[PDB]
Order: structure tokens, then C-alpha cells, then sequence
């Protein structure tokens, strides 16, 4: 629910399959959407609702594209930590933040694949975090 | 009428009074009738730039005492 | 070295972004000429 | 901009599937999901003992 | 007026008392520091609150702090 | 140390989240 | 300590406290804060460097 029989069913989006709109300058773009939303979950209203539950009829919703990102996502903030890692043992270390020392940031980037296993690897040799002792803090 | 501020100038030259505008100062002991002190000390840095470092800023009460108040010595 | 200032200037900071940036939007507006319309996968 | 193009069924719309449970755990039929107080066979429904 | 507390962490840099635009801070000497005075503000039913004073001391945390208390006609800046 | 007394109401109430999720599948009726 | 020693802060109200200083030069007597630490990230204020006591910091090296 909420009538959540399936699209392939629906008057209501057989009704909008008639009058489709081309998104690109393909003359069927307008056509290999509908039938491609065929096995998706259109309401009352005829638009495929997503479900983020994580049953695996509906895993193209939510469950494919969260691995999809969290892979893209956890890549782009390892290798902005472990350039930022470099950087601190040189001369000076503010020249190299905002003009980006290309020699350094390469290596990085295409380390990053094993960020998993690094990140891990990471955690349990307790170099992920910092002491409490070591980070400034406020007065209480 | 309160904190007369008086200089000793070398000269005549033109400078910027604190109440806005400018008037010309004459060649020896000056006069100027101020509204707050905080207008003697903005005037007396301007006259650090024309090394002028004699500078005696008064306190005139509506009594008619006269409190010299800059410097202490 | 003339030739060592270019590749200092282009590894500044709103140089690189610009570059970096036109390259990833790039990727997304080609891959969705072709392929549009991915609401979810298929499956 | 997806309704704004025309081409308003490339919504990302989502049910709100954790609170569709609750009213049906709490007895509305609408919806199907058939447990806890909808389910007219549940140990809840009946109170058992 | 406002109340001026001075610490005495700082070194003497001098600073302060060029700074405050009604003169109430002035140097004393004091065995402390490498310059040998601190700062002292013996004047400060003139004080303004401006906390230019605060601005221009080195030190960290300031050795120079303004509190506002009540305001009086010469600490509320009033030409009239 | 291994905190037994923090993950031990931790793992209390997780498996209240895990629990209702079994009506919610239909695990448990 | 000595020219080029890093050392820690424990002074509550410093910018820079628990973090890692480089002693420039120790006076002999007077101030009682008598250690230049040249720090080398800054403050608000945009300086580097401050006068600690003896008993103040935690040499690490
Ligand atoms: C090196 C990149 C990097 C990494 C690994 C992190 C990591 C973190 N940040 Mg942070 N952050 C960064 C850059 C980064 N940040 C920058 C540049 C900004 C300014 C916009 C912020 C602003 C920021 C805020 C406001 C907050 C965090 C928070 C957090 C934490 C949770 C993750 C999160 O919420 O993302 C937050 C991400 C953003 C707000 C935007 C990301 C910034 C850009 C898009 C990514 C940077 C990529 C980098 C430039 C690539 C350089 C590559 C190099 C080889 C040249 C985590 C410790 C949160 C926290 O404290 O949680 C506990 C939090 O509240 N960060
Ligand atoms: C006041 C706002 C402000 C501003 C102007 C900046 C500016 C900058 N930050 Mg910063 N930052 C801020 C707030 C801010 N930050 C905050 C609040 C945090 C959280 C503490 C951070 C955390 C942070 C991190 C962790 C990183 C930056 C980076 C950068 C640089 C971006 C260069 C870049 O994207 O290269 C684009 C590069 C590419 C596209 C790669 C090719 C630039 C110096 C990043 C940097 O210089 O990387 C080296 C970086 O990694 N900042
Ligand atoms: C031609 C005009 C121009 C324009 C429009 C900009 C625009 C910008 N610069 Mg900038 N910049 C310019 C010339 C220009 N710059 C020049 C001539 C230099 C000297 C080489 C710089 C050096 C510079 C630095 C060092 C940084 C920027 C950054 C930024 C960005 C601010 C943050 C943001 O929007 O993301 C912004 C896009 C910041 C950034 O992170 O951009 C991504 C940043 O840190 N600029
Ligand atoms: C971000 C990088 C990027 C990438 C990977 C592609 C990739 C592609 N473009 Mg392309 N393109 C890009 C940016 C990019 N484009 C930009 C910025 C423009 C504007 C100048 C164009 C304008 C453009 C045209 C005009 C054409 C391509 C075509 C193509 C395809 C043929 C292979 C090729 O490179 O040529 C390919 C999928 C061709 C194609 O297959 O389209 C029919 C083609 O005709 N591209
Ligand atoms: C922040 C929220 C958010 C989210 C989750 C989305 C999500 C989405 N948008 Mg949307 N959008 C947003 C904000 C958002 N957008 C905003 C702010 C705007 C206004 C500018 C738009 C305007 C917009 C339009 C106009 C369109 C989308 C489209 C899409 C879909 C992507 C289709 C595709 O090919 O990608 C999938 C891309 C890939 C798989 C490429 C990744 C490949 C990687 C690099 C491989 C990695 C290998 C390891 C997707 C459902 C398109 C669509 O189909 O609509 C449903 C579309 O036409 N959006
Ligand atoms: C911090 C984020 C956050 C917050 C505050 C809320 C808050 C709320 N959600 Mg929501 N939700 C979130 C994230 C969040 N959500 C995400 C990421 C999803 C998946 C798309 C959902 C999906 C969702 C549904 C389907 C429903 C709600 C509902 C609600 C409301 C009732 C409480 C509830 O069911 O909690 C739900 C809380 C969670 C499911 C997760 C808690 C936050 C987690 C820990 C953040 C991390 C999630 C992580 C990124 C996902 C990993 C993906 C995995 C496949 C790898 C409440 C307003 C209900 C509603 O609309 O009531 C009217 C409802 O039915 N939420
Ligand atoms: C936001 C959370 C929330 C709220 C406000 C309520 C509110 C309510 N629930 Mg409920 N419930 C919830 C979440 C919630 N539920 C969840 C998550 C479940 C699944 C475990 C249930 C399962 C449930 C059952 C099985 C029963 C209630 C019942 C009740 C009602 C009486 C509560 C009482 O006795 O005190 C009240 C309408 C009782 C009732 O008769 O009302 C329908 C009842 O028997 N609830
Ligand atoms: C430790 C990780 C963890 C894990 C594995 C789960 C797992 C789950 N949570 Mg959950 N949750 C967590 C932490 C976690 N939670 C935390 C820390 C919070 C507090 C914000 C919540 C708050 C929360 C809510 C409010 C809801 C879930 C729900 C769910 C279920 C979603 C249905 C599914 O299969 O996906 C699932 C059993 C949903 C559900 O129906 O389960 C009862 C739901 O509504 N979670
Ligand atoms: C001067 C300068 C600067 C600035 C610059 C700028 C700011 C720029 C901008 C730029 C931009 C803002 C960009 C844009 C981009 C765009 C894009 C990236 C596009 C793309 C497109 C496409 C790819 C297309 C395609 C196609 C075709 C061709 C046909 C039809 C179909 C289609 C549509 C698909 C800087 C700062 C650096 C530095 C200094 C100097
Ligand atoms: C399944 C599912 C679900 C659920 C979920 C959950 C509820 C979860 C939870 C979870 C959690 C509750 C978690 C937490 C976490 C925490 C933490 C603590 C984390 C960690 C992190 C870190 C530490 C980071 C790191 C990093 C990386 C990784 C990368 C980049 C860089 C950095 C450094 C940032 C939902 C229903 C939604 C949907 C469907 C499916
Ligand atoms: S209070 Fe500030 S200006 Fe005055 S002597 Fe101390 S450090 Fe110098
Ligand atoms: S209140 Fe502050 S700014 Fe004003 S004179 Fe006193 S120390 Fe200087």
C-alpha cells in the first residue's frame, strides 16, 4: 500500500505512456523509459514509488545505488586524507594546499581502490584516530 | 565649554579639526575649545605627524577649575 | 623554465577545480545522452 | 525540474514504508500488510492468555 | 565607568597604551617582565569600552580585559 | 578494554530493532 | 627547555592547548613566564608565539 500494484497494470500509467515526452533527441526516448518502469511500483497516481526497504525485488531503488555511492563517496574522502597525510612532513605544507602539488596527489588518487582494506587495516592498528590528549580542546 | 587642549606649533599649517573641517593653526601657543577628551587625543596623534609632541589637554568644569589631566607629570 | 609555470598555475586551486569539475560534470552529461532516464537499476 | 520538464514519472518517490507498519500494526486493513492487530489471527489481536 | 583588569602575563610591548584613544592606560615599572613594566589603567572613569586596548595586546590569552559595567555620560561617548 | 557493560544494552536494544523488523517481515506472527 | 625542543601546553585559557610547540629561546630570571614557544599554527589574533612557564610545559622529545 498504497495501491502499489505493480506499473504494467495501471490504466493511470498506461494513460501516461500515450502522451510521452522525449528526453533526449532519440525519437523513442520517450518510449524505452515507460517499458523500462514497467516492473517498478506506481500508485494511484501512476508514478513508480521507490522502496528503501531492502527487500531484493526492490533492490534497484536504494540497495544497488548505496553500494554505487558509498564506494565513490568513501574513495573521495580517503584520498583527500591520505594526500593531507603526505603533506604535513614537508617544507611547508600551505603552499601545497592550495596549489596542489600534482607530483604528491597522483600516487594518491590511484591508490584508493583498496580503501576498504586499507581503512580497516586502518582501525585495528588504532591509526585512524588521535589521541584525546593530543587534540585541542575547549575550556569546560 | 569643557577640555581646552593647547599646543606650541613651530609654524602655521593647515590641519583637520575632530568636530569636521579644517582650520590653519597659528605660530606659537594654540587654543582649541573641544567637546570630550577622546577628540584631544584624536587631534593630538595628528599632531605627531606634524612632530609636534607638547600637547596639554585641560579640564574645564562649569565651576571655571581648570584639571590638567594629560600627561600626569 | 617558462614551460614549469604552466603546470604550477594549472595545479592551483580554482584552475584544478575548474578543470576537475568540467571533466566529472562532463562524464554525467554523456552518460546521460545515452543512457537516460535510470530512476533505479533494472535488476 | 523533473516536473518542470514534462516528464514528471522520473520522481524519486519513496512510501514511507517504516510508518505504513505502525497504522497497519495498529489495525488498518488499507494497506495490506496484515500483522499485530490487523492480523486477526496474532497473539496480539486475541490476547491469548 | 568600565573596569579595566590588567594581568600579569604581559611583557611590556606597549601596545595597549598606544592604542587607547581616552589615555587611560599608562606604563609603570615592574621587575616581572624582560621589558621591565607592565601596564596600569589609573584613569578609567575615562574609559570607553572600546576594547581597542584588547585588540593590540600580544599575548595569549590577553593580559588586558575590559568589562562593561554602567555607563555613565563620559563612557557613553555623548557630546551633549 | 572490551566495554561488556556499554555493548551489552547495545546489543539489548539492537535486537529490539531486529525484533520488530521479524513482525514487519513476517518472521514472527 | 632548550633551542629547538618540542614541547606541550597544558594552559587551559592558550590557544594552543595540548598541542605540540617548538621552544625558541628560555630567559634566565624574570618573567615568570620565562619560555618563547614558536608555534606553527596561529591564533586568532594571527601570531605564533607566547611565553609559558617552567612547570607549564611537557617536553616530548
Ligand atoms: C579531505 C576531505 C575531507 C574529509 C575526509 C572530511 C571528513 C569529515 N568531515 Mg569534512 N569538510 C571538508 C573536507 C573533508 N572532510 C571540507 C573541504 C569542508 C568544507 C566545506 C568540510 C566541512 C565539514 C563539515 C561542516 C562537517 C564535516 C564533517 C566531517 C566528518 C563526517 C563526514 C561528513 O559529514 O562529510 C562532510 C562533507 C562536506 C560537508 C562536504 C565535503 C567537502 C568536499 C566536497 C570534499 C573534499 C574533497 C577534497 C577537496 C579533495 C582533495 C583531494 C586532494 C588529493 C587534492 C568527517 C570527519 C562533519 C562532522 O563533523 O561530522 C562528525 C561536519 O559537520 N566536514
Ligand atoms: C572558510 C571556508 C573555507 C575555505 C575557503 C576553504 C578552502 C580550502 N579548503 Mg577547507 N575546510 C573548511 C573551510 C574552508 N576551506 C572547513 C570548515 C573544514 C573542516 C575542518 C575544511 C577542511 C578541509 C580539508 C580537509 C581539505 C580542505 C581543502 C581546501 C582547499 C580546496 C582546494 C580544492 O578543492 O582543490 C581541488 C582539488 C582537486 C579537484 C583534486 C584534483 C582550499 C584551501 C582541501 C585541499 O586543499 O586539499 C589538498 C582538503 O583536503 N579543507
Ligand atoms: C578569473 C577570475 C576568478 C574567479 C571567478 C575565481 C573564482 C574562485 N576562486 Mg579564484 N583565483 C583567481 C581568479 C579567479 N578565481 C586568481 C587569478 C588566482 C590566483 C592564481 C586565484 C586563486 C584562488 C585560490 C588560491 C582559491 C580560489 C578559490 C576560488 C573559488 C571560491 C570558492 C568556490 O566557489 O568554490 C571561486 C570559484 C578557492 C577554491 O578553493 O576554489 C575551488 C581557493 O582556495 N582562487
Ligand atoms: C568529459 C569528457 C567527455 C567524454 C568522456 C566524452 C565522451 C564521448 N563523446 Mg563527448 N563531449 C564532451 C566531453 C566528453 N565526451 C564535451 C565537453 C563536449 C562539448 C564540446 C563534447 C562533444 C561531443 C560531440 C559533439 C560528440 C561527442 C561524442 C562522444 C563519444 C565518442 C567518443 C569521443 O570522445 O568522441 C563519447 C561517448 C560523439 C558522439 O558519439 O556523439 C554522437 C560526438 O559526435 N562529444
Ligand atoms: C541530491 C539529491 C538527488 C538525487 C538522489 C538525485 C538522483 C537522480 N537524479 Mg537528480 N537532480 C537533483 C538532485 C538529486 N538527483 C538536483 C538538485 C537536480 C536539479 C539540478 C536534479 C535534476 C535531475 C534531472 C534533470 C535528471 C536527474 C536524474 C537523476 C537520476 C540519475 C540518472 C542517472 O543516469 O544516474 C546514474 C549514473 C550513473 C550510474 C553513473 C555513475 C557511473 C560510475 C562513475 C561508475 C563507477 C564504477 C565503480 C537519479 C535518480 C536523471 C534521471 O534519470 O531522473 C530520474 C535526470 O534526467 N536529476
Ligand atoms: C539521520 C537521518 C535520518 C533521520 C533523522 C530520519 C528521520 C525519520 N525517518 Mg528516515 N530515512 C533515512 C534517514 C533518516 N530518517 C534514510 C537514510 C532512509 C533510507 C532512504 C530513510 C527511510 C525512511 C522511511 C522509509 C521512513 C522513514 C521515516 C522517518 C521518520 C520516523 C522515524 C524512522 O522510521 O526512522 C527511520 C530511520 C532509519 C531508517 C535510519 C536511521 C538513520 C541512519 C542510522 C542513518 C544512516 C543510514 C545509512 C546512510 C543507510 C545505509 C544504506 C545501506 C543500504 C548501505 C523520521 C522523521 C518514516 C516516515 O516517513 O514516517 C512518516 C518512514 O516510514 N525514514
Ligand atoms: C511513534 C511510535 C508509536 C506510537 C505513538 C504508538 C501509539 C500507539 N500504539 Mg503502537 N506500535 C509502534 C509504534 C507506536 N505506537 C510500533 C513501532 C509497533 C510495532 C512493534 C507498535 C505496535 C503496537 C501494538 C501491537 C499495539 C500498539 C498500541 C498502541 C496504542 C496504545 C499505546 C499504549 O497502550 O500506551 C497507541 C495508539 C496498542 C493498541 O491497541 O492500539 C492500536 C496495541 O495493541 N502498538
Ligand atoms: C547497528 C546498526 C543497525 C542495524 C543493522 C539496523 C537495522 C535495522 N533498522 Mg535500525 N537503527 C539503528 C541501528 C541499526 N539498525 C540506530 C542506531 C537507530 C537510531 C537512530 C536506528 C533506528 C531505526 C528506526 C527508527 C527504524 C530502524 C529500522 C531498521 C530495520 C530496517 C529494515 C531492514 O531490513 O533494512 C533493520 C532491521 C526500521 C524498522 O522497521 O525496524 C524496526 C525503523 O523504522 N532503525
Ligand atoms: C578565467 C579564469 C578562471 C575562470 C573560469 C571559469 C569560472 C570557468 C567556468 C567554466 C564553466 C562554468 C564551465 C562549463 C562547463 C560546461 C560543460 C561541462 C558542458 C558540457 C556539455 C556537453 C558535454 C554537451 C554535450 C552535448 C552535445 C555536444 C550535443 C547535444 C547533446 C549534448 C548536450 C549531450 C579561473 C577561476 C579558473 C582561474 C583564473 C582564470
Ligand atoms: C540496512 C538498511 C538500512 C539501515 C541502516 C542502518 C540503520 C545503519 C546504521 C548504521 C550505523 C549506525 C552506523 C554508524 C557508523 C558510525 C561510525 C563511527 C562510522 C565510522 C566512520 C568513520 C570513522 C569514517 C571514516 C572514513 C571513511 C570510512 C572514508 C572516508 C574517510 C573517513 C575518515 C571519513 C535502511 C533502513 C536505512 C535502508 C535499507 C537498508
Ligand atoms: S596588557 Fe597587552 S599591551 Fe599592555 S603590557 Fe601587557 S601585553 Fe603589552
Ligand atoms: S576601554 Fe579599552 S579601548 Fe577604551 S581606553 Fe580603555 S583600554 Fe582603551
Amino acid at each position: 500500500g498504497a495501491d502499489l500494484t505493480p506499473c504494467a497494470e495501471n490504466p493511470a500509467f498506461q494513460a501516461l505512456a500515450k502522451n510521452a515526452r522525449n528526453t533526449t533527441a532519440d525519437p523513442q526516448s520517450g518510449q524505452k523509459r515507460f517499458e523500462r518502469y514497467s516492473q517498478a511500483l506506481c500508485g494511484p497516481e501512476g508514478y513508480p514509488h521507490l522502496i528503501v526497504d531492502g527487500r531484493l525485488d526492490r533492490a534497484g531503488d536504494f540497495l544497488i545505488p548505496s553500494i554505487l555511492f558509498l564506494y565513490i563517496a568513501g574513495w573521495i574522502g580517503w584520498v583527500g586524507r591520505a594526500y593531507l597525510q603526505a603533506i604535513k612532513k614537508d617544507s611547508d605544507t600551505e603552499q601545497k594546499e592550495i596549489q596542489l602539488d600534482l607530483g604528491i596527489a597522483l600516487p594518491i588518487i590511484a591508490t584508493g581502490f583498496a580503501w576498504p582494506a586499507a581503512a580497516v587495516k586502518e582501525l585495528l592498528s588504532g591509526e585512524l584516530t588521535a589521541k584525546d590528549s593530543e587534540i585541542t580542546v575547549s575550556p569546560r | 565649554e569643557k577640555y581646552a587642549i593647547t599646543w606650541t606649533s613651530p609654524k602655521a599649517q593647515v590641519f583637520e579639526l575632530p568636530t569636521g573641517g579644517a582650520a590653519t593653526m597659528h605660530e606659537g601657543e594654540n587654543l582649541l575649545y573641544i567637546a570630550r577628551k577622546e577628540y584631544g587625543i584624536a587631534l593630538g596623534g595628528q599632531l605627531r605627524k606634524f612632530k609636534i609632541t607638547n600637547y596639554k589637554i585641560y579640564r574645564i568644569l562649569p565651576s571655571g577649575e581648570t584639571t590638567f589631566i594629560h600627561p600626569a607629570d | 623554465d617558462q614551460s614549469s609555470y604552466l603546470i604550477k598555475f594549472i595545479s592551483t586551486a580554482p584552475v584544478a577545480a575548474t578543470i576537475w569539475l568540467t571533466i566529472t560534470a562532463g562524464i554525467l552529461i554523456e552518460f546521460n545522452r545515452f543512457f537516460p532516464d535510470l530512476l533505479f537499476h533494472p535488476l | 525540474v523533473v516536473v518542470a520538464f514534462g516528464t514528471p514519472e522520473k520522481q524519486i518517490l519513496i512510501e514511507p514504508v517504516f510508518a505504513q507498519f505502525i497504522q497497519a500494526a495498529h489495525g488498518k486493513v488499507l494497506y495490506g500488510l496484515d500483522t499485530l492487530l490487523s492480523n486477526p489471527d496474532s497473539v496480539a489481536y486475541t490476547a491469548y492468555p | 565607568s568600565h573596569t579595566v583588569k590588567i594581568y600579569d602575563t604581559c611583557i611590556g610591548c606597549t601596545q595597549c597604551v598606544r592604542a587607547c584613544p581616552t589615555d587611560v592606560l599608562e606604563m609603570v615599572p615592574w621587575d616581572g617582565c624582560k621589558a621591565a613594566q607592565v601596564a596600569s589603567s589609573p584613569r578609567t572613569e575615562d574609559c570607553v569600552g572600546c576594547k581597542r586596548c584588547e585588540t593590540a595586546c600580544p599575548t595569549d590569552f590577553l593580559s588586558i580585559r575590559v568589562y562593561l559595567g554602567a555607563e555613565t555620560t563620559r563612557s557613553m561617548g555623548l557630546a551633549y | 578494554p572490551p566495554y561488556t557493560f556499554r555493548t551489552g544494552w547495545a546489543l539489548l536494544l539492537l535486537a529490539v530493532n531486529f525484533l520488530v523488523a521479524a513482525y514487519y517481515f513476517h518472521i514472527i506472527q | 627547555v632548550q633551542r629547538g625542543s618540542k614541547v606541550r601546553i597544558l594552559r587551559p585559557e592558550s590557544y594552543w592547548f595540548q598541542d605540540v610547540g617548538t621552544v625558541a629561546s628560555v630567559d634566565q630570571s624574570g618573567i615568570k613566564y620565562p619560555v618563547i614557544v614558536r608555534f606553527d599554527k596561529v591564533n586568532y589574533a594571527g601570531i605564533n608565539t607566547n611565553n609559558f612557564a617552567v612547570d607549564e610545559l611537557i617536553e616530548v622529545e
